[PDB]
């Protein structure tokens, strides 16, 4: 994954593999005192967020050759649309 | 013109022995095509 | 890329299909006085 | 054997057919003609060779 | 530069004349090798074989004998399949004798010194007739492979002493030859062979001397370029 | 016992890629036997070498194109696939190369090693179409026998890869061609001879004596099996 949590382009990929990130919030859970106890034991944090990340489909590889990105009017661009546009404008210029 | 047997027709040998094939075999050149029915998109296996 | 394997479909232009059975080794394919090989083997016995 | 008509249902057919109707058939003047031999294993010793 | 080699796990032992031997081979060796020891074991074993036989009163092989049932073409069948290994000489002349009513066996040929006989139970003759009798002379001489009556019929450009009937000469002591190859596995490594061979011989000799024989000769015939 | 054995007597060599061989003594039967085991030993188990990796600045996977090359990456791949290299004394090497202007680029232009000999130096690898178009590749070659398909060797690796090194199928066998006839020898003595023709076709990068004597080689110590008591 890059810093925008999408994969880079040309990484070769397998079943499993994840493509890009997300997480979902997940509110109240229910757990059982003994696993409560070991996981307090274990030391880990309890999170607010759950993972709900796109994955590569079981038995699917292949390379990575191309990524698209749309977003809102409103919501402001992040950095690998600024990149593709980038790209974009300069075969633009180009062509002019 | 070609310089090849006018009947289409030609002696063989068998790769794994070196044996000649008693009979002539018709060898030539045909166009083949690839179909859109790959083994790859139809085996399937479950479980449960 | 995918590439062909037993139980893909080939066919012609004259209604002959058939799926692909084995990959056969160089050294047993037939072949000719000038010991080039042959591609592909059909059945003769589909024609008539 | 058939349930329908009690023939059997595993029979021979295309290559394995003409394989054997090819190895049963008989020349006038072929090769190794009128030789006597002392039994099928000497056969396939000479046709072999 | 490094292959997998074979090693003889099975040496199935039927009878003193049939046995079965597998190897479990790179892809493509087994059908090199079997094909091969297939050939050499048919057509260049070398071994002792009779070859021809005169007997009196007998002309040629339409000629019809008395006081024996059997016809002379199956006394010649008889003769083409006596086993005979020899220590010595490249020639040897044998003469059989009997008279009488019985089933002529092959002991009742004259104990020629060297020569022996493998198998003593071999009939030749059935004699019907007290008054009637046969007297054979049975030449063996040494030689590789089989060679039919026909090409030697055709090769006696000299002439033909009266009465002479040629037999079908045996010298290789191998009966029936037979390969099968199957696929076989080793920790996932699918792509690989294993050779069965059937072997049948006379009583000359055993069947893995015949095998050695045949491996050693190619061997020795290689021996000029293995660097 | 009357085994005349063979012995290599002739080597024609008709081309660079093309030559024949010739053993003369042979008994009756032993010359279709030796073709024929020496014909699948040569077209199954030779040894050679192949391009297995290659990496291009500014290039991240096989399905793209590069300014001012007239050629696909794949093309580039296939035709790099073809290149015919020949080793002494290591069994893995990295050439580079390095070309500007207009104009083919071919095996020419490969930076010159010292125990690295390019066979065929008019193979032709890919074309520049612009003034200032550039092209620097670092091609790894290896040495081997078989077919070994790269999504092979993806499986047997146990350490990552970075992105942008470019996996490419190995034809390891320096042989295309075998053909072999028997006939009659000229020994005076015994005119029931025959000699063994075996007719080669290659890539260079090897040298058919050496063939047969592996090929022979080969032959002996699978035999050494079946010589032995069991």
């Amino acid at each position: 994954l890059d810093e925008s949590g999408i994969v880079y382009i040309g990484a070769e990929v397998t079943g499993g593999d994840i493509l890009v990130g997300k997480v979902t919030p997940k509110g109240e859970t229910q757990l059982t005192p003994e696993e409560k106890l070991l996981r307090a034991i274990f030391g880990e944090k309890a999170s607010d967020v759950k993972d709900s990340s796109l994955r590569v489909p079981n038995g699917v590889s292949g390379t990575v050759i191309d990524v698209q990105v749309f977003t809102r009017d409103g919501v402001e661009k992040d950095k690998r649309a600024l990149e593709i546009e980038e790209m974009q404008l300069k075969q633009a210029k180009k062509d002019l | 013109l070609g310089d090849l047997p006018t009947s289409g027709q030609i002696r063989l040998y068998d790769g794994r022995t070196g044996e000649q094939f008693e009979r002539p075999v018709t060898v030539g050149y045909m166009y083949m095509l690839k179909l859109n029915h790959l083994v790859d998109d139809k085996m399937h296996a479950r479980s449960t | 890329k995918r590439r062909i394997q037993p139980g893909d479909k080939m066919a012609g232009r004259h209604g002959n299909k058939g799926v692909i059975s084995k990959i056969n080794p160089i050294e047993d394919m037939p072949y000719d006085e000038n010991g080039t090989p042959v591609d592909i083997v059909l059945n003769p016995l589909g024609v008539p | 054997l058939s349930p329908a008509n009690g023939e059997p249902i595993i029979v021979p057919s295309q290559d394995v057919v003409l394989g054997l109707y090819y190895m049963t058939r008989d020349c006038v003047n072929a090769k190794g003609e009128g030789m006597v031999l002392t039994g099928p294993k000497e056969a396939e010793r000479l046709y072999r060779s | 530069t490094e292959f997998l080699k074979p090693r003889l796990v099975d040496i199935e032992q039927v009878s003193s004349t049939h046995a079965k031997v597998t190897l479990e081979l790179e892809r493509g060796f087994g059908h090199t090798l079997g094909n091969a020891l297939r050939r050499i074991l048919l057509s260049s074993m070398p071994g002792c074989a009779v070859t021809e036989v005169e007997i009196d009163g007998v002309l040629h092989e339409y000629s019809t004998k008395e006081g024996v049932q059997e016809d002379i073409l199956e006394i010649l069948l008889n003769l083409k399949g006596l086993a005979v290994r020899v220590q010595g000489k490249d020639e040897v002349i044998l003469t059989l004798n009997k008279s009488g009513i019985g089933p002529v066996t092959a002991a009742d040929i004259t104990h020629d010194g060297d020569v022996e006989i493998v198998k003593p139970q071999h009939v030749i003759c059935h004699l019907t007739d007290e008054n009637a009798s046969i007297s054979m002379r049975i030449k063996v001489q040494r030689g590789r492979g089989y060679v039919p009556a026909s090409t030697r019929i055709h090769s006696e450009e000299d002439e033909r002493p009266i009465g002479r009937l040629l037999v079908d000469a045996c010298y290789s002591p191998v009966e029936r030859i037979a390969y099968n190859v199957e696929a076989a596995r080793v920790e996932q490594r699918t792509d690989l062979d294993k050779l069965v061979i059937e072997m049948e011989t006379n009583g000359t000799i055993d069947p893995e001397e015949a095998i050695r024989r045949a491996a050693t000769i190619l061997a020795e015939q290689l021996e000029a370029f293995v660097d």
